[PDB]
């Protein structure tokens, strides 16, 4: 699979 | 199983190998369109593809699925065994490990072997710019290594200074009355306040951290994808490399970045996943014929504890016996030593001629059955809390004939929905009565050879004494069966054939219930209380 | 629903008060936006350049501005990354500070109904989550509309036949993404539902260990287990197979409109109207906004939940006590006479059922008054509402001629004062305890209370003396010294009304000689409460009571 994105503060 | 594991491995490698050929095709096409080829070129690249792509994608959802299939039944398998182990001495702590290690390695193995792939074909495609990735990748991304330590660091006292805060506030209100009482809620709002200001200061500098983090972890990547491109722009002024393969490095070099880093975010959590996964013959019929000589044991905790010792009653078939005396008599331990709880640690003992030990663990928990100190109903029907572990689910007029023999058929009868009544966790809600009439019951539902009945009077009435009674004196022949009630109803101990007393952890008295009173044993002293 | 509008403006107005940290936080967001949007343009620009003839003055200028634009935007991003940090973490302590503030004025019913769980999982967790609204969701909400519209402006700016396949295809990605959203959210519920249900096998199987043991099930208990494992197991393939699913439809819509980008970019290639660097660019956008599309959305499903939990804190936090009107009064001095004219009691949690009926006696300053009866220990209802704790239903208990709901909070429980059968003990020192709710009080007080209680034996040898620390809820000390530092609190304040429950039957014989006959047993007026007679040995007006009515 793949690592979703995680766009954190 | 390892075949499945190696299978997957296969379809990883090869959908990782396939997945790679969206760049280099796109960079090939920009090439052919650069040096004005012709249609079917164009076509046939276009074809493969995405021929490759598709199979790349239908091989990664095939291996994934075999993956995730297996990694199931092997959690289940761990979970059961955990369990099982622990029941004959954190489950949820082993599953939590079992899922986030799962997705933990299949996001591991995926990125090293897409960054493997993507490494070789970047080295094919220009041994320059790949040699300078290289050599630039670790001297770069070291220092996001150096920060997350400072980062962590900050953060879990950012954690544990909010814990320890909610555990004042937590004990604060559960002491309510108190503090109202004392009227001191503006000296738990100072404490809270103080913990709070402590906390502030921390956590500005967590969040100066976190700006410094992010300064690294983006000027890094950006400086190593100027440098790729200027040198790649030298390259191709020189004209050793085309434009489009600089083209596909310029989209490769994204991909390896987000391989890496996904690596390097990875890591730590299996470290730490791993270290916290580091800390783990049948008898026929019998009589009832019980007896001890000089039997002796021990506590549990250490052996220095002694449990009682020189224990020789004779449990006589066909009668009851009562074992009365102070705390130091050590009834539970014979007790336990009748129920086969525990391992004998002295003396000699024998269950119908032969060591209980030595029997069927099934047969000898089906027949020599007890009642517990505490009664407890475990949260099923009373069709099932009645007649928990039994072999074979009993009849409806059987577990009604047990229930009338117990005194529980009123209680039964009183609740709803008949004998499918919903019970609350280990008895809650159940009275005292209600819930030794239970356990009475489910001594009796397998025809004992002998009962171990006691410390049921604690909780039951007057009434349920007085049928306590009823069964187990007024017997027809005592059924065939011992008895070896120990309960702290004195009145019953009077109609029993040979009751006995003890301290010590050894037998002071015995003999008949008119000869103990007269003697001089607890009993009596006991008596004349 | 308006309700959430007026969660959103109480939040916001909670918020108000971070109004710099914000506007440099949004602007810095902007500032991050134009840098980004702006960075591949010079990315494609580079290729253009390299394309074709050689011209150093208009690479060096790209590679310069590149650079440049790229420093900017990573700086601003992580100044925007701190500051939004900053006002999130500001935010939770002062909803914290708040919400234990508004916890504390409650009634004692409040706390008896609602469980301690509950309240901290309000106070640790579900209070972080709303701190998590503003700061973080609306901040990547913002920056991905914004990133989105500016991106699809450039990709119209460079061509729009290529714009608007895109325009085209995106209501396919958000239809999907919103699908697999709702089974995944679905599917998750349904997941944790089972796994608490297979942990209350176990939770039961270690709650009637004896039970089990004792008749050999362990079989049975572990197949019970291994059943509800594999219902979770089931629910766990299923989830894995649709999340694999999606992705390769994902993959598989992803090919599809790159493939079409790439065919009618080369057809528009061929009539001379685009450039490499331009193709190149627009490949960056598309893979750009697939990703903030899906992450617009995700975003909106997590502010949703961060809204909710909003929700939860306030409804905690928004409750009105039911107290009475504060009092007023504080007398310099109080003669202490006690009257309950029937008084008549029944619980907030069962009303209709009372435990008090027509309760009436009177109580001197000089005359010593005990309590007996078992009552079913119903006799602590009375020394509940004698400190005003619980008011009464019917009667009226007044001090001095005075009901006790006219007098100050602080002045009425500093005059009448009461110990239970179990002492309540907190993480502070000795001296801590001891002076428990007094704004200032000297350690001569302290060893004045302590020798008059007889706790000096004990404490004599306590290392540091006063100062120790007492273990979390008196963990490190016996009933003994409990009582004592207890009774040792009740004398410290100099009260004109005692109150003890079990003096003598839990309390030391020492300590009953003690407090019943000093002078703070002189002319002050002492409830003692016990279940025998043995109080009758110094006792003067014995009352007795049972089922709510008095002898």
């Amino acid at each position: 699979i793949l690592k979703e994105p995680v766009h954190g503060v | 199983e390892t075949r499945r594991l190696s299978l997957f491995l296969v379809l990883v490698v090869l959908s990782s190998l396939g997945e790679m050929a969206i760049p280099f095709f796109t960079g090939r096409l920009t090439d052919w369109i650069l040096q004005d080829g012709s249609a079917d070129t164009f076509t046939r690249n276009l074809t493969l593809m995405s021929i490759l792509t598709i199979a790349s994608a239908v091989l990664e959802f095939v291996g994934d699925g075999i993956y995730n299939n297996t990694m199931g039944h092997v959690h289940s398998h761990l979970q059961g065994e955990v369990f099982g182990a622990v029941l004959r001495q954190v489950t949820e702590d082993t599953s939590t490990l079992s899922d986030s290690l799962s997705e933990n390695l299949s996001l591991f193995l995926w990125y090293l072997v897409r960054g493997l792939c993507l490494l070789g074909i970047m080295l094919w495609g220009s041994v320059s710019l790949t040699m300078v990735t290289l050599i630039t990748l670790p001297l770069l991304f070291l220092l996001p290594k150096k920060v997350g330590k400072w980062y962590q660091l900050l953060e879990v006292q950012v954690r544990e200074s909010l814990a320890k805060s909610s555990q004042v506030a937590i004990e604060a209100l559960s002491a309510m009355p108190t503090v109202r009482s004392f009227a001191n809620e503006e000296g738990e709002a100072q404490k809270f306040r103080e913990k709070l200001q402590e906390i502030k200061t921390l956590n500005q500098k967590e969040a100066v951290a976190y700006a410094v983090n992010s300064w690294t972890t983006s000027i890094s990547g950006m400086l190593l994808k100027v440098g790729i491109l200027y040198i790649g722009g030298q390259l191709v002024t020189s004209g050793a490399v085309s434009s489009g393969n600089l083209v596909t490095f310029v989209l490769y070099q994204m991909q390896f970045t987000q391989a890496v880093e996904v690596l390097l975010s990875i890591y730590p959590r299996v470290q730490k996943a791993v270290g916290s996964s580091e800390k783990i013959l049948t008898p026929l019929h019998l009589e009832g014929l019980v007896q001890f000589q000089d039997v002796s044991f021990a506590y549990p905790n250490r052996p220095d504890v002694l449990v009682l010792q020189g224990l020789t009653f004779t449990l006589r078939p066909g009668e009851v016996t009562a074992l009365v005396g102070p705390n130091g008599s050590g009834k539970s331990t014979v007790a336990a030593l009748l129920q086969n709880l525990y391992q004998p640690t002295g003396g000699q003992l024998l269950l119908d001629g032969k060591p209980l030990p030595q029997y069927e663990h099934r047969y000898l928990h089906r027949q020599v059955a007890a009642v517990g100190q505490e009664p407890q109903v475990f949260g099923r029907s009373l069709q099932e809390n009645i007649a928990y572990g039994l072999t074979q689910k009993p009849t409806m007029e059987e577990i009604t004939a047990a229930a009338v023999k117990s005194g529980a058929h009123s209680f039964i009868s009183g609740l709803p929905q008949g004998y499918d009544t919903e019970v609350d966790e280990a008895g809650s809600q159940l009275s005292g009565g209600q819930r030794q009439a239970v356990a009475l019951a489910r001594a009796l539902i397998r025809k004992p050879c002998v009962l171990i009945l006691d410390d049921a009077t604690s909780a039951l009435d007057a009434n349920s004494q007085l049928q306590v009674e009823q069964l187990l004196y007024e017997s027809p022949e005592r059924y065939s069966r011992s008895v070896l009630l120990i309960t702290q109803h004195l009145s019953l101990v009077e109609q029993a054939d040979h009751i006995l007393f003890l301290e010590g952890g050894a037998i002071r008295e015995g003999g008949t219930h008119q000869q103990l009173m007269e003697k001089k044993g607890c009993y009596w002293a006991m008596v004349q209380a | 629903q308006v309700n959430n509008k007026v969660l959103m403006w109480r939040l916001l107005k909670l918020s108000r008060p971070d109004l710099p940290l914000l506007v440099a936080a949004f602007f810095f967001l902007v500032l991050a936006v134009l840098g980004e949007t702006l960075i591949p343009h010079y990315s494609g620009r580079v290729i253009d350049i390299l394309g074709g003839d050689f011209d150093p003055h208009a690479f060096a200028s790209a590679i310069f501005f590149m650079c440049l634009f790229s420093f900017g935007s990573s700086l601003s991003a992580g100044c925007r990354g701190g500051c939004f940090t900053y006002t999130m973490s500001r935010i939770n302590l002062r909803i914290r500070e708040q919400l234990f503030s508004s916890l504390l004025r409650q009634d004692l019913g409040f706390f008896q109904e609602t469980k301690t769980g509950e309240l901290n999982s309000r106070l640790s967790s579900d209070t972080t989550l709303m701190s998590n609204w503003l700061p973080l969701n609306a901040n990547v909400l913002l920056r991905s509309l914004v990133k989105v519209v500016g991106l699809y402006g450039f990709m119209l700016s460079i061509s729009p036949r290529l714009t608007l396949l895109s325009l085209l295809h995106m209501p396919f990605t958000i239809a999907a993404e919103k699908v697999y959203n709702t089974r995944h959210q679905e599917v998750l519920r349904e997941i944790q539902d089972a796994v608490a249900r297979a942990g209350q096998v176990v939770r039961e199987a270690v709650g009637g260990l004896q039970t089990v043991r004792s008749f050999g099930a362990e079989e049975h208990e572990v197949c019970r287990y291994k059943e509800a494992l594999e219902q979770c197991r089931q629910l766990y393939w299923r989830r894995d197979l649709e999340r694999a699913l999606y992705l390769l439809v994902r993959r598989v819509l992803h090919l599809g409109v790159q493939m079409l980008m790439l065919s009618c970019g080369l057809q528009q290639m061929q009539d001379g109207e685009l450039t490499q660097g331009s193709l190149l660019s627009f490949m960056i956008y598309q893979e750009s906004v697939g990703s903030y599309v899906q992450t617009l959305v995700y975003i909106y499903g997590d502010m949703l939940s961060n809204v909710g939990a909003a929700e939860k804190v306030f409804s905690y936090m928004d409750r009105q006590p039911n107290l009475p009107s504060p009092g007023t009064l504080a007398p310099t001095t109080l003669q202490g006479v006690v009257k309950f004219q029937d008084v008549s009691f029944a619980y907030p949690n069962r009303p209709d059922r009372p435990v008090l009926k027509g309760l009436t006696f009177t109580l001197r300053p000089g005359e010593v008054t005990a309590l007996v009866g078992p009552n079913g220990s119903g006799k602590s209802t009375v020394a509940a509402l004698l400190q005003n704790l619980y008011q009464p239903t019917g009667g009226q208990v007044l001090l001095d001629e005075k009901p006790i709901s006219q007098y100050e909070h602080c002045y009425l429980h500093s005059q009448v004062v009461s110990v239970g059968q179990e002492p309540v003990l907190f993480s502070g020192s000795v001296r801590n305890n001891i002076a428990y709710g007094l704004q200032s009080c000297e350690d001569d007080k302290v060893m004045a209370a302590a020798q008059a209680a007889h706790a000096d034996d004990f404490i004599q040898e306590m290392e540091h003396g006063i100062y120790t620390d007492v273990g979390e809820k008196g963990s490190q000390l016996a009933a003994g010294q409990k009582q004592r530092l207890a009774i040792a609190r009740a004398l410290v304040r100099d009260p004109r009304v005692l109150i003890l429950d079990e003096a003598t039957s839990a309390l030391d014989v020492q300590c009953e000689q003690a407090l019943q006959d000093w002078n703070s047993r002189g002319d002050r007026t002492v409830l003692v409460i016990a279940h025998r007679l043995q109080t009758v040995q110094r006792a003067h007006q014995i009352l007795v009571l049972q089922e709510g009515k008095l002898q």
